[PDB]
This record gives structure tokens, C-alpha cells and sequence, in this order.
């Protein structure tokens, strides 16, 4: 464990897709609480956020 | 050109290591 950054670590667990449902959500480190719905609006193929 | 641009990221290297100086193989070099 050097102070370079890390390149290798454990996997991760994913889950199924929920929609139309206010739950609490996991994604990329961005954690809170609303619906989930789907979207007209195209966002830059780098952008994630 | 007097034109603008945008400068989308393309590549991200996590190597950790120390740079100081550089050196290329007509160009604009700015700071």
C-alpha cells in the first residue's frame, strides 16, 4: 500500500433497476432520496453527472 | 484562429509520480 493510486481493489455488488419508487440509491458515491424516472434531455458523452 | 473551443477531457493516468521537465519529438507552447 504505497501512496500511488490505487489500481487494484475488490469488486463491487450491483442490483436490479427501480422506477416510479422514492428509494435510496447508490450510484458512483452520489447517495439520497427521490423517483427515478426516465429523461428527454442527452447529456456529453463525457459528462456523468 | 480567433474562433473559440472547448477542451473536453479524453484520458485519465494515475501513475503518482513526479514531473518537472518536458520535451516534444511548427508548435505554440504556452504556460
Amino acid at each position: 500500500l504505497l501512496h500511488a493510486p490505487a489500481t487494484v481493489c475488490g469488486p463491487k455488488k450491483s442490483t436490479n433497476l427501480v422506477k416510479n419508487k422514492c428509494v435510496n440509491f447508490n450510484f458512483n458515491g452520489l447517495t439520497g432520496t427521490g423517483v427515478l424516472t426516465e429523461s428527454n434531455k442527452k447529456f456529453l458523452p463525457f459528462q456523468q453527472f | 484562429p480567433q474562433g473559440f473551443s472547448a477542451l473536453e477531457p479524453l484520458v485519465d493516468l494515475p501513475i503518482g509520480i513526479n514531473i518537472t521537465r518536458f520535451q516534444t519529438l511548427a508548435y505554440y507552447v504556452g504556460y
